[PDB]
């Protein structure tokens, strides 16, 4: 709501129509304002989330913007015009709950311990779960149904998304794209992308004996035909191109923009794309031998899209639709309406965006036609069964598969989930393995500018890939360096590069969220700077001694420093999955050896919110903990201090709730002791009367009479008396 | 029993290799009676089960042995008079594996479903040397076919059944005597029974379609019954034979 | 590791700064060079550097096929037209190497000529990759196309006069939309035409074996003394770092650096609001030794008070006028009065009773608990004790400050006795 | 052919032999200096702004360290990508607007890369 | 089920309710068994949780000691009153005349 | 092996001229006659002796 | 079953013939063994074997 | 694979010896031991796992696969095939499981859950097909099983 | 219905809806407005009127 909305408004700042030139509509700045209600007669009034829940309305703020247009060639400006309503998230920057004390929360009828972060539309509380997907702009080598070890890459840019594959079905590399009639050899594409020398092509593919032996068939198939020049290759490509020299022009355009969109070309300079496809073919050849097939379940290549990105995409799509509708209305009205000059303010529909947002948040089905994205189940009703239930449902993660096949691969627990997601917390049922929860200590990175990153990479001696041929890529000491899937270049002695980059990041000149990883099997150093990546804090260890000491901990306890000061003093740093894949971590101080770079902050943090309630979990079984979390997600107890004023369709409360005697540090952190969901009873483990044969238990009549286990079920009965079109009303 | 079974693993039947599909997937394949199954097994008995030499001999006879797996080097030599491919057969490895394969058998295997190479193209000079001199076929092919030859020649069958892909010598260590048998991961029981040294009277197979096509419908029924009983016993659960008999 | 030997000097030459190009052959190994290959010419352009070399290859050598040469010549050119021929004779004699541009800016690259005891650096104006171009094949394709057209036209023996007068097909110069105009500008044909619009310049080739090579090779050197202190290149490491990495542009939100970047007064105010208990020595150590003790004293005396040698933040600094109790909602004035009473009780006696403080201030339990935890700890069988010990060093060092704090506490005691009626 | 190092390369080029050699070094984007009277700003300072004369020294410490003292800071020189293809250094001087001269100065065999010692720049202040 | 964690929690809760404290069951740590055994033996109860118990029906002591202690039981929303169902003839569906 | 023309760099194929076999390109008149014997061994991995299982 | 919240169904026949058939064929005393292998499934369980 | 099998055999031998030692040192009248003897619930395997030592966590009949590059978790050295680094659980449920051991048990736990829970669909479909195919046969009075036709 | 309607009446209804939405009025107000517009259009004097007449009709 602060930066992305402004960027979208700047991208769509100017909109004009083809007919009647010199007419335009320029937006200057968009505002969201504070949450207001349109109940009063053309009057705004602050409304609270509790009042919204009670009245079954939406908790949104009026979206306003300033604009300037030309009615009759005379520029007319408007400093404040409403255009829609954006549902404001609770405890946000513009929300009324933020910056409030418990006294003000009580005055506004809201629980201070409420986690918030959910939207309120038409009275129901919806939460946007964190969607999980595969990392974009990355080569994935995998086996086909017939066992062929091929490669794939889904280049997704801000405009289009295209998945291009490469197969070795017949010993030669055939490239397949959705815009081609039939897959064509890779040598023809090489010749079409400027590089026509077979020697240069072979040097780019590789200089190894086995590489040449495996690539021979492709050269033979290419020589069989009469394709030897870029013109002939482009003609063949155009002939093989599907309908949407003209064919040559279309082939060149598809090679420059459509295929491998993530690889930029300065001016029809396909050098970078040629190097990229050569590296891809080299990886495919190296994989065709030893079965080093990459796995999809490796979360190091996963990206989590929070509600922010989804809302930004939805707002951009709705704004584009509104601009198109306004342009159409203008084209239809201005040329044949009347001498009276037409302006947009008379057709600036303010309900379009509001209805779009309300529907996208309520129904949960998101259909973005500009991106061809049809998702379902994005929003779910916040489970108010208990405070623990809500706090655990708020930190859930949905998968991209959505129960499309019982693969058992992604449903399994991968070692990559260390410290990021809770291993034991998982719903028991058909959604086992696809619905996960975040760990107690983790973070999700955002998008950076990458400017200083590229500058430092270029200054650290990274040689330009266009200055040297691809032969250097086959050397054992020359390691490639990639930046967000794009080939940043080559380098030698990657140890120095990685050390200097990490030292600079710790100093602070580079954002601490930029991850750097190195894979020796492929000799590739990846520099990740995109958002959605999972990171975890770790204490830096140097020469068998952590940087954090008792003095630092005492200063933190007294209040002289904070976690930000620790981050700035090169004491604690964030590590990504791909970074910890190469870095060494220690669990405890006694485990620290000579070959150690980081130290685990706390082990129990591996467990999630729902799992933190388990007292002594490492002494029990894993299915036990899973069932315990599943039952805690439905446990009965108090919701908040405003549970009496809260009116829901179904609520369960306990008469005499008591806090546990064996409470965990996670409980103390989440403040669950203040809102317990159970009671401590003097249980005696034994068999009595044979009424506890299979998991059953025997209760005491007197204990139940004295108030033990007394529960309260609160239901809501709603009735509506509305006025119809005619002047009549239900009475 | 489908629900009672947990689909365990590590059940190599005592060989610690040759992963075979057993459990609910195997029962599914059996009830489907597909012509081609996954990981088919063929158990064959030997006439001389106490001698390992004869066992390895029959193994080499039945197992497919490619030219590149026995030749120590294949070189495309372009002498100033002519170009040809010279294959050097490793007689040492041949006699170690006990394969009755020589230059004559290699020449006979060549010229079989290989771009119609005439007998005059292949020649023999030494005891373990094979010279192949192709010729332009005029069907969009020229003298530069030595590449395709180098590509598709090492994968030519010189001895063994084309259908058989792998064969191993299993040993039973009964206190009475230690016997040997052949476990073939192929889909051709007729060839295994026809090969010399194989006691075809006691040869069993896992592929119901092959059993039906070779030994008849009664043999297929008996094989289905035995396979279902074995797959059900592997999981420790027993079922009355009458159910499987009625199913078959 | 010290520089025992090899103390070589570095000099800079600007004679061939704008006349030095780096042509590299990705397809020609370093073993075989073009020194023996006679060159013919080189087409170049000042702007948008793209050089195309035209050389000559031998024919009488055994590594040349005369029949295929005649074939390719007859395919690329006509029978005896010879008005625009890629080859003078009927054989492939000339070869075309086209240049590809690696990068736009080549200022960071420099050629280093090494001599005995010195290394001369000369900037490069351009770097190009020369590769064998295939344009004779395109010309042969055009020749075949026109030959097929001529054959289709002359399919008959005698072609009658065709009345194919070119009608006036003058198409409209329609106003191209902005999107279509941008597409046309970004089209490859437009860029190719723009590059071709620039005229070519022909240059002669001088091999390394020529005397001109050794004659001009000396320009890479510069006349200068051995030891000369350069006027520039005297910036400090901090300045160099700032150059090579220019900038982009609870109450503990501000970090240590963001705090130090603020004035001393704001620094002390934030430190006190955060900690609420800290000795003067600790405050000095945290702020730094470069700041004056009198300045730190003047800054702390306005936002803190002296309690048993230690400094405690004032109550109004923690509780602004517009704030309220987060637990009871009472105004900030009552909280300030209660905190002042607590501090006075602590100054009068080291042991303070929570029950007595509550009964006096008429406040709830949670507020008193917070006030006591902010500046004391729990002790069994003794009540609440001050978190820090008695610091007599500061009291002995600053007697005037002690008297000022004593009179201030006396005034606060008078106010408390007037308000609560102690 | 084992991978050589800059120290041994300079040693065998100076002591074992005396013949001159053409080298190609890649310098950082911005040098630790200011454009002398170039009309500015903290912009990039390349060799095009510096004048002739002694600009820096090349030191070789023990253990194979090769440093470049270009003022108050000290960069480090390392061996770049070992290029094996032909690299001919030429100067194309357009003495006249109609005809010029292309002079082949020599051949390039080795490649060097100079990088700032960021560790030193950070531990200094 | 190998739920030794439940026994550890029960022992810790007993020690806590006896000594007026709150034991911690932090994962990969927390209060050890020795501390709670020391607390029990100091307060006079058995160091293993088992205590001498007498049968309430027959009034005679049991041959085996019973394992008593405080455990944090939580009730779930699944109620038999809500899950109880009994369908008479009742209505049917319009398309297909079935319940 | 895989040979390339020093002139253009395209693949060379073995053909028969008027005097002796030679490597030639399909895009230039460059050729190269064979003087001595040329060989390209591959050393395919032989089948190891599979020992008894049990 | 394990008495962990499982919901089971209960049906009441509406015909004397169906009642008799359910009592005879589906009798608990007559179906003490499974037709798979004849092993008795209705026997002692935990808290009874011990 | 030979080293893998040898390590698995050594771990199994250690597990069996620990279980035997626990069964021999445990005194009679013990409730777990009596229940495992009478067969009501539990077994010596579970007793040894919860008292003596937990067995090797086997995923798909093998050790814990290397999720990261050449190692299961970053806390172990690269190319390290140690028991504790590949899945061995030295501590028991009574003494407490380390983080890596608990993670491997949960991984094995997840495996179990998915297998049994979603495999069942497989058996449901198989049973549906088998019944729909075999619901036509019946025993006649002449001792001949005949179909509907 | 919605088939025996002319383009002029359709434009009038669309303008009514557009203005009702610009004023952020509820769908009940939108329905009442379209109903009154149809009731007024039922008459012939307003049916065959001016463009400004029908615009003011939407407004009223
Ligand atoms: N108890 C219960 N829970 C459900 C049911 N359906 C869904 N859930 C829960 O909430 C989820 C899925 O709800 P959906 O199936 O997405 O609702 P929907 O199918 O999208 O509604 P439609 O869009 O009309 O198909 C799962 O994660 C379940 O945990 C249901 O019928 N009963
Ligand atoms: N998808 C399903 N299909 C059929 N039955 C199911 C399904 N889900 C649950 N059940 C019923 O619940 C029972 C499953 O329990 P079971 O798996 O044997 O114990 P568990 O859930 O592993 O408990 P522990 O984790 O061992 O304590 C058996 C079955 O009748
Ligand atoms: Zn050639």
């Amino acid at each position: 709501i602060n930066v992305e909305i402004k960027k979208i408004m700047k991208a769509n700042e100017k909109v004009t129509s083809d007919a009647d030139p010199m007419w335009y509509l320029k937006y200057l700045n968009i505002y969201v304002g504070l949450p207001d209600v349109e109940e009063s007669f053309n009057v705004t009034r602050p409304v609270s989330p509790h009042e919204c829940r009670l009245r079954d309305m939406t908790y949104s703020a009026p979206i306003t913007v300033d604009i300037e247009y030309t009615r009759g060639s005379q520029r007319i400006i408007r400093n404040a015009l409403p255009i829609g309503r954006m549902p404001i998230m609770l405890r946000s920057s513009n929300c009324v709950l933020t910056g409030k004390t418990p006294a003000e929360f009580a005055k506004l009828n809201e629980c201070p311990l409420d986690p918030g972060g959910y939207f309120i539309v038409k009275g129901v509380e919806k939460v946007i779960l964190i969607q999980e997907q595969l990392s974009k702009n990355r080569i994935i080598v995998e086996a086909d149904r017939k066992g062929a070890v091929g490669a794939s890459v889904t280049s997704s840019t801000h405009e289009k998304k295209s998945r291009t594959n490469m197969a070795v079905k017949q010993g030669r590399f055939y490239l397949r794209h959705n815009t081609l009639s039939e897959d064509i050899p890779i040598v023809i594409i090489f010749k079409a992308m400027g590089v026509e020398s077979d020697q240069e092509i072979v040097q780019m593919i590789g200089t190894e004996e086995h590489v040449m032996a495996a690539f021979g068939p492709s050269l033979e198939e290419c020589q069989k035909a009469q394709i030897f020049t870029q013109m002939q290759a482009l003609k063949y490509i155009g002939n093989k191109v599907r309908r949407q020299k003209t064919k040559i022009e279309e082939a060149r355009e598809l090679l420059a923009s459509t295929i491998l969109t993530h690889v930029p070309v300065k001016e029809f300079n396909f050098r970078a794309k040629c190097i990229y496809t050569a590296v891809m073919v080299r990886r495919v050849i190296l994989a065709q031998g030893d079965n080093k097939v990459d796995d999809r379940d490796y979360y190091g290549n996963k990206r989590l899209e929070l509600a922010g990105q989804l809302l930004s995409l939805l707002f951009e799509d709705l704004f584009k639709k509104f601009n198109s509708e306004m342009k159409k209305i203008a084209d239809q009205v201005i040329p044949k309406q009347r001498a009276a000059q037409f302006d947009v303010v008379k057709h600036m529909r303010q309900d379009q965006i509001t209805n779009g947002m309300v529907n996208a948040i309520s129904t949960g089905n998101w259909s973005l036609k500009r991106f061809k994205m049809d998702r379902q189940g994005v929003t779910q009703v916040l489970s108010r069964l208990s405070y623990i239930s809500a706090l655990g449902m708020m930190t859930r993660i949905s998968s991209q598969f959505e129960k499309t096949r019982k693969v058992s691969g992604p449903r399994s627990l991968q070692p990559s989930q260390w410290g990021m997601l809770c291993p034991s917390d998982t719903p028991e049922g058909e959604a086992c393995g696809l619905v996960k929860n975040l760990a107690l200590m983790t973070h999700i990175t955002t998008d950076m500018e990458d400017g200083p990153i590229v500058k430092l990479a270029s200054n650290l001696g990274v040689e330009d890939v266009n200055l040297l041929c691809g032969e250097e890529l086959s050397y054992p000491n020359v390691f490639l360096v990639f930046l967000n899937g794009n080939i940043l270049g080559v380098i030698r002695d990657h140890k120095k590069l990685v050390n200097t980059f990490r030292l600079m990041r710790r100093a602070g000149y580079i954002n601490e969220f930029v991850s750097i990883s190195t894979n020796l099997t492929d000799r590739c150093v990846y520099i990740s700077s995109d958002g959605g990546r999972l990171c975890r804090p770790y204490i830096i260890v140097k020469k068998q001694k952590p940087a954090v000491t008792n003095k630092h901990m005492e200063e933190l306890a007294q209040g002289y420093r904070n976690f930000e000061d620790f981050l700035h003093e090169s004491l604690v740093e964030y590590l990504d999955v791909n970074e910890e894949n190469d870095c060494n971590i220690a669990l405890y101080e006694h485990t620290i050896n000579k070959d150690t770079t980081h130290l685990e902050i706390e082990p129990f943090t591996l467990l999630g919110v729902c799992a933190g309630l388990i007292p002594y979990p490492h002494h029990n079984q894993s299915p036990r903990n899973t069932y315990q979390c599943a039952m805690g997600k439905q446990a009965m107890g108090t919701i908040g201090y405003n549970q009496r004023n809260r009116i829901d369709t179904l609520m369960y409360l306990l008469a005499y709730p008591q806090k546990p005697m064996v409470k965990t540090k996670t409980i103390e952190l989440i403040e669950f002791e203040k809102l317990p969901a159970g009671q401590n009873a003097t249980v005696a483990v034994m068999s009595y009367s044979g009424y506890d044969i299979e998991d059953a238990l025997v209760l005491n009549k007197a204990s139940l009479d004295r108030g033990f286990g007394r529960c309260l079920v609160y239901k809501n009965a709603k009735c509506t008396l509305k006025r119809y079109t005619n002047q009549t009303f239900d009475k | 029993p489908g629900t009672q079974m947990t689909l365990k693993t590590f059940h190599f039947a005592g060989v610690a290799s040759m992963n075979i599909t057993l459990g609910v997937p195997r029962i599914k394949e059996i009830i489907n009676a597909s012509k081609a199954i996954s990981t088919p097994i063929i158990t064959a008995q030997l006439d001389k089960d106490d001698d390992a030499d004869y066992a390895r001999l029959v193994k080499g006879r039945i197992e497919k042995t490619l030219l590149g797996e026995i030749s120590e080097y294949i070189e495309e030599v372009f002498l100033p008079d002519d170009c040809f491919i010279l294959v050097k057969l490793s007689l040492e490895r041949i006699r170690l594996l006990r394969l009755e394969v020589n230059a004559e058998t290699v020449r006979y295997s060549i010229c079989t479903s290989k771009l119609r190479v005439k007998p005059g193209d292949v020649a023999v000079h030494g005891e373990a040397v094979v010279c192949v001199t192709p010729r332009e076929n005029s069907k969009s092919s020229m003298y530069y076919v030595l590449q395709f030859l180098k590509e598709d020649l090492p994968k030519v069958v010189v001895q063994g059944i084309p259908e058989v892909s792998r064969a191993v010598i299993h040993i039973d260590e009964q206190s009475g005597k230690e016997k040997y048998k052949l476990l073939v991961e192929g889909d051709n029981l007729r060839a295994v029974m026809a090969t010399h040294g194989v006691k075809g009277t006691r040869t069993t197979s896992n592929n119901t379609y092959e059993v039906e096509k070779t030994l008849g419908i009664e043999a297929a029924r008996t094989t289905i019954i035995n396979e279902i009983q074995y797959t059900m016993v592997n999981h420790g659960m027993s079922i009355d034979r009458r159910h499987v008999m009625l199913l078959s | 590791d010290d520089p025992v030997v090899q103390e070589i000097d570095v000099y800079l030459a600007k004679s061939l700064a704008e006349k030095l190009y780096l042509f590299q052959y990705p397809v020609r190994p370093a073993s075989m060079t073009y020194d023996d290959i006679p060159h013919l010419s080189a087409k170049i352009k000042p702007k948008q550097q793209k050089v195309e070399l035209e050389m000559a290859i031998d024919t009488l050598n055994p590594n040349y096929c005369r029949s295929k040469g005649e074939q390719i010549a007859l395919n690329v050119d006509g029978a005896c037209a010879d008005e625009t021929s890629t080859y003078s004779s009927k054989l492939m004699d000339k070869q075309t190497f086209c240049s590809s541009q690696t990068t736009s800016n080549t200022s960071r690259y420099a050629a280093a000529l090494y001599r005995q005891g010195e290394l001369h650096l000369t900037p490069l104006h351009g770097i190009l990759q020369l590769r064998p171009s295939f344009s004779y094949l395109d010309k042969a394709d055009a020749k075949h196309r026109e030959r097929e057209a001529a054959n289709e036209a002359g399919d008959s023996s005698q072609d009658e006069a065709e009345d194919d007068v070119k009608q006036i097909t003058v198409r409209f110069s329609r106003p191209e939309s902005e999107q279509a105009r941008q597409r046309r500008v970004q089209s490859y044909e437009f860029l190719q035409k723009k590059h071709a619009e620039e005229p070519w310049v022909h240059l002669h080739y001088y091999g390394l074996r020529d005397s001109r090579s050794e004659h001009e090779r000396q320009y890479l050197l510069c006349p200068g003394s051995s030891g000369v202190e350069n006027t520039e290149l005297v910036k400090s490491p901090s300045e160099y770092l700032m150059m090579l990495m220019p900038p982009s542009q609870p109450s503990n939100v501000l970090s240590m650096a963001q705090l130090r970047t603020l004035p001393l007064a704001d620094q002390i105010k934030i430190l006190m609001k955060n900690v609420k208990v800290m000795p003067f020595a600790n405050l000095m150590s945290l702020l730094g030794p470069s700041i004056d003790s009198v300045a730190v004293l003047r800054g702390i005396q306005k936002v803190a008070m002296l309690v048993q040698g230690n400094w405690v933040v004032k109550s109004d600094i923690l509780y602004p006028k517009d704030s309220s109790s987060p637990h009871s909602g009472v105004p900030a004035e009552v909280l300030c009065r209660g905190r002042d009473f607590v501090m006075w009780k602590f100054t009068q006696s080291r042991w303070v009773v929570r029950k007595e403080v509550a009964t006096v201030t008429k406040l709830c339990a949670e507020d008193v608990k917070d006030f006591l935890e902010h500046m004391a700890v729990v002790r069994i069988n003794k009540g609440w004790e001050f978190i820090l010990p008695y610091d007599g060093e500061f009291i002995k060092k600053h007697p005037d400050v002690v008297q000022r704090q004593h009179m201030l506490w006396t005034g606060i005691q008078a106010k408390l006795e007037k308000v609560y009626n102690l | 052919l084992p991978k050589d190092v800059s120290v041994a390369e300079l040693l065998r080029e100076l002591s074992l032999t005396k013949e001159e050699e053409l080298l190609f070094l890649q310098l950082p984007d911005t040098l630790p200096g200011q454009p002398p009277t170039q009309d500015i700003a903290e912009n990039a300072c390349t060799l095009a702004d510096l004048t002739e004369g002694q600009v820096g020294k090349l030191l070789i410490r023990k253990s194979g360290r090769v440093q470049l003292l270009l003022g108050k800071v000290t960069l480090d020189v390392t061996m770049g990508t070992a290029c094996s293809f032909l690299q001919e250094l030429v100067s194309v001087g357009l003495g006249d607007s109609r005809t010029g001269e292309m002079t082949v100065l020599g051949h390039v065999k080795h490649k060097l890369v100079c990088s700032p010692d960021f560790e030193s720049l950070l531990d200094h202040k | 089920r190998m739920t030794v964690g439940k026994l550890i929690e029960l022992l810790a809760g007993k020690a806590g309710v006896l000594d007026g404290r709150f034991h911690y069951g932090t994962a990969f740590g927390g209060s050890k068994v020795k501390d709670v055994c020391e607390d029990l033996v100091r307060h006079g109860y058995n160091y293993l949780g088992k205590d001498y118990v007498t049968s309430g029906i027959t009034g005679e002591p049991l041959e085996a000691y019973i394992y008593f202690g405080p455990v944090y039981y939580q009730k779930l929303k699944h109620m038999v009153l809500d899950k109880m169902h009994a369908r008479a003839r009742g209505p049917r569906a319009v398309l297909t005349r079935q319940p | 092996m895989l040979l390339f023309c020093p002139g253009c760099g395209n693949g060379l194929i073995v053909e028969e001229g008027q005097r002796c076999h030679r490597f030639a390109c399909n895009t230039c008149p460059y050729v190269h006659n064979i003087t001595r014997k040329v060989t390209n061994r591959k050393y395919p991995k032989l089948k190891e002796v599979d020992d008894v299982l049990g | 079953a394990d008495f962990d919240g499982d919901e089971m169904n209960l049906h009441l026949p509406q015909t004397e013939e169906a009642k008799a058939e359910a009592l005879v064929l589906m009798g608990t005393k007559a179906n003490l063994v499974t037709p798979r292998n004849g092993e008795p499934l209705i026997a002692a369980i935990q808290d009874f074997l011990t | 694979e030979t080293l893998e099998a040898l390590i698995l055999k050594e771990l199994s031998v250690i597990r069996d010896h620990a279980g035997s030692a626990c069964l021999r040192e445990l005194d009679k009248s013990n409730s777990p031991l009596t229940m495992a003897l009478c067969g009501s619930k539990g077994s010596f395997i579970n007793i040894s796992q919860m008292i003596a030592c937990v067995g090797q966590q086997a995923i798909s009949g093998s050790r814990v696969p290397d999720g990261f590059e050449n190692r299961s978790l970053p806390h172990f050295e690269k190319h390290s095939k140690l028991p504790a680094a590949k899945g061995f659980v030295a501590n028991s449920f009574y003494s407490g499981l380390t983080p890596t051991e608990f993670f491997f048990h949960t991984m094995a736990g997840r495996e179990g859950l998915v297998d049994t829970a979603v495999k069942t669909a497989e058996t449901g479909y198989m049973q549906r097909r088998l019944v729909k195919s075999l619901e036509d046969l019946c025993s006649q009075y002449d001792l001949t099983v005949r179909s509907s036709t | 219905e919605n088939e025996q309607v002319s383009r002029s009446q359709q434009r009038g209804l669309r303008r009514v809806r557009d203005l009702c939405r610009v004023l952020q009025l509820p769908p009940t107000f939108e329905d009442t407005a379209v109903a009154y517009y149809q009731q007024a259009y039922r008459h012939s004097g307003i049916r065959a009127a001016r463009l400004q007449k029908k615009e003011v009709l939407v407004g009223c």
